[PDB]
RNA sequence: GAGCCGGUAGCGGGCGUGGAUCCCUGGAUGUCCGAAUGGGGGAACCCGGCCGGCGGGAACGCCGGUCACCGCGCUUUUGCGCGGGGGGAACCUGGGGAACUGAAACAUCUCAGUACCCAGAGGAGAGGAAAGAGAAAUCGACUCCCUGAGUAGCGGCGAGCGAAAGGGGACCAGCCUAAACCGUCCGGCUUGUCCGGGCGGGGUCGUGGGGCCCUCGGACACCGAAUCCCCAGCCUAGCCGAAGCUGUUGGGAAGCAGCGCCAGAGAGGGUGAAAGCCCCGUAGGCGAAAGGUGGGGGGAUAGGUGAGGGUACCCGAGUACCCCGUGGUUCGUGGAGCCAUGGGGGAAUCUGGGCGGACCACCGCCUAAGGCUAAGUACUCCGGGUGACCGAUAGCGCACCAGUACCGUGAGGGAAAGGUGAAAAGAACCCCGGGAGGGGAGUGAAAUAGAGCCUGAAACCGUGGGCUUACAAGCAGUCACGGCCCCGCAAGGGGUUGUGGCGUGCCUAUUGAAGCAUGAGCCGGCGACUCACGGUCGUGGGCGAGCUUAAGCCGUUGAGG
RNA sequence: CAUGAGUAACGAUAAAGAGGGUGAGAAUCCCUCUCGCCGUAAGCCCAAGGGUUCCUACGCAAUGGUCGUCAGCGUAGGGUUAGGCGGGACCUAAGGUGAAGCCGAAAGGCGUAGCCGAAGGGCAGCCGGUUAAUAUUCCGGCCCUUCCCGCAGGUGCGAUG
RNA sequence: GCACAACCUGCGGGAACCCGUACCGCAAACCGACACAGGUGGGCGGGUGCAAGAGCACUCAGGCGCGCGGGAGAACCCUCG
């Protein structure tokens, strides 16, 4: 309770780009603030939060055996740099 | 790590404080890893999460004593 | 064959079997008393995968399973195994004493 | 005690004899919903006001601690400090309370105070020390069992309905408060001498209590948890613990055989086909803990009980009682009593007042219009155990991702599917093929044991073989015989039929059926005269006076007395 | 498990024919070329309601009323982000709730006030460009919105009655 | 309270969270247990011609070709001349 920590970046292809010039794509704790996730940023990467968005989803289409389900809950928020600073090895990794 | 049962023992306010607060850090860290080293990480997840859990265990422990 | 067990890595006999001939007890259960003899398995002819070689057949199948085997053997094969009299300050030793006896000691052998 | 990272075994990594898996008891956050209560709200999601915090400060926004409502008592000012509420399979008290069906109609009546809506206390409440019984100069709380008679009786006296004291049994504490009088006291009003409310002695058990006079009196009684300490019964973890191997037919043996074995423990299951001596911490007996629960046995804690006469009396309920309007009760309207209340009347302090006999004269009875609780019968969520109780269409419907699939708007309804094998060794590999799937190799004791895969029949469709069939009119068939083919020693026995004789199919309800009346699609598994008492007649059996409920007791077998 | 039955039927008389292609196989997939029927709809569009799916990649034993190398089918992975669009962060009617209050054998009946409660009120942006896929949400150009800190200038300012 | 730090007004500085889009969506994805020709709310409804016009006939864009095919084509019901 007050572990800061509250994401899983965005390893999704698409998001890759906005990593490639100036923003940045995550999965983060279905329900965070955006205000949390302006703070989560600034002071977990040490950076400077510009445009923070969000979005959600839930999972639909997995048949298991002799009953199913769909998986649960994954969501999504973008936050931009303000120089273009900071996730560095992150992505150059991927 | 019975031992970090101890060094629990010996810490206090502000201490215990940024230590699980930095551990967590830590197994942040591990979060991220969710795609490269993996294979011998295994453990830094599940042991640092019971780690950490200590951790809370203790400061409940210790300012429960207080209040 | 419960909660409770035989004889552990031990080394024991076979009575009802095909093989009788005791030797190293590999592994074994806590419920079912599954145990490995290392005493007749087969090649499960693996695969077909390099996960066994590219031309693979997997060799060492050892699942024991009947529980007819004579566990414990001190200079004494089929025998059952005794308890305590403690003898020691905080002395369980359940170890294994009838005619001959054996207890694993902790040292030379299991 | 030495292995585990739940059901997944697989991947990819591990912790541990410096008690790791895990069994238990108490621990910590303990998301959001749900009584919800800080506010709202289509719950499980959006809002807000106070102190703390961090961040880019202010605005933003999270952890956080935070803030219904109720009534309840306390300092009228804490509105501080409490209570409840919210549940719960059945049992339970009261609240309110119904047609069927019976009475072969049916309006009294009946099911019944039953079903159901409710409110609520529990772990069990219910009732629970007598204005009782009952008539003997008798009993003595309340509750539940057997009996009391299904008589006493209630009634279109009709269907029907139906007690109570006693006796047998079980379980056996009894205890209290306003009850002006005492005095005390504070408030009173208004002052003297009324009421109000605190302490008490009084604080009625089967009758006194108070105030005056005298005899008084100087250690055994515990509660309904008064209360505390314990052996705390258990909770779940504990522990031991009896004796065989050789052989041998077998894929097997624990089996046939040989000899040797145990037993205060031949209850059972489990170890490749049926063991006391192999698996099982079981019957043998014993085991055990610093938590969570108490009856016992005893202590202490013990509120509070525990004397005698005398004397003008004042001191348990605001309505007893009587008129009608009603409930109870074995009572349905009646000669109809007692308790109980809705209307109007409308009082007695132990010469008191209801009660036995509608009522009147008697004796007798009990002591009313307040309070408390234990203990013996009920109930079943949940645990344990036993079953001339069930086997996968019976059992809970439900034996395991069934109260879920799926129908309905919601209310609500409400399936199916159990087993491969002994163990996975469950199928490398070669061959037709897009694949499935098909022939081989290996499995193995079997794979006509191969993955919906045990046992695996009927129905129906199929491949081959035997007899049979194109001038035939018949449920069917079937008696006869002749031609085929079959086992056959013959006797002859099989199956097959062409010729001919004679032949209206079965069930139900019918005077009456072939039915053109009906039931009938075919196979398979389900599918319906019982149980409890009363009785009643028989008849198989014990004595003629014959037999024993409720219980107390002994009880692997639990043995019956 | 049979039976009419391999007859009745394929969901609209808005017709289709070719060529090449990909394929184990293509009347029934892909391009492209001839051709008919819509067009006032068989248009697009917002909304509702559905809630997967949409895409991209493999696959077809089930499913389409046969096909089927096609799919809204199966397997996996990725896909919608907005101070200024919408709704709440505001308003309220009918209308529900309900502190008060009136009221029932009980459960409730009625209910001002305040609240909840609407494509009815009110409010600050548009267009051009970029993804397999979303856009006035992303990018960019252009145009604003309130609220907080300040400062600068200006005032009886200061409820929501 | 204000009034010396309340409101009206410029410039600078700094802020602004919660839930929402995919696509179907006059319809094989919404309602009829079916890829059921039924129903289901508002937005010009391109054009030619017709006196007028969301009706008419052919079309614009844009949308199709209903999903089982080939075949001779006699009875006869259908539809229509």
């Amino acid at each position: 309770t007050a572990y800061d920590v509250i994401l899983a970046p965005v390893l999704s292809e698409k998001a890759y780009a906005g990593f490639a010039e100036g923003k940045y794509t995550f999965w983060v704790h279905p329900k965070a603030t955006k205000t949390e996730i302006k703070n989560a940023v600034e002071t977990a990467f040490k950076v400077k939060v510009v445009k923070v968005n969000t979005l959600h989803v839930r999972g639909k289409k997995k048949r298991l055996g002799r009953y199913l389900g769909k998986r649960p809950d994954r969501k999504k928020a973008i936050v931009q740099v303000a120089p273009g600073q900071k996730i560095e090895a992150l992505e150059g990794l991927i | 790590m019975r031992k970090q049962l101890e060094e629990a023992r010996k810490l206090s306010p502000v201490e215990l404080e940024k230590l699980v607060r930095e551990k967590k850090r830590e197994l942040m860290e591990l979060r991220f890893q969710a795609s490269i080293g993996q294979l011998s990480q295994n453990h830094k997840i599940r042991d640092l999460k019971r780690q950490i859990a200590r951790l809370l265990t203790v400061l409940n422990e210790k300012r429960r004593q207080n209040a | 064959m419960r909660v409770k067990m035989h004889v552990k890595k031990g080394d024991t006999v076979l009575v009802a079997s095909g093989k009788y001939k005791g030797r190293v007890g590999k592994v074994k259960e806590v419920l079912p008393k599954k145990y490995a003899v290392i005493v007749e398995g087969v090649n499960i002819v693996k695969k077909a995968v390099r996960v066994s070689p590219k031309y693979p057949q997997g060799g060492f199948i050892e699942k024991e399973a009947p529980l007819h085997a004579s566990k414990v053997r001190p200079i004494c094969p089929a025998c059952g195994k005794p308890t305590r009299v403690r003898k020691k300050f905080l002395e369980n030793g359940k170890k294994i004493r009838v005619c001959a006896k054996c207890g694993g000691a902790l040292d030379t052998e299991e």
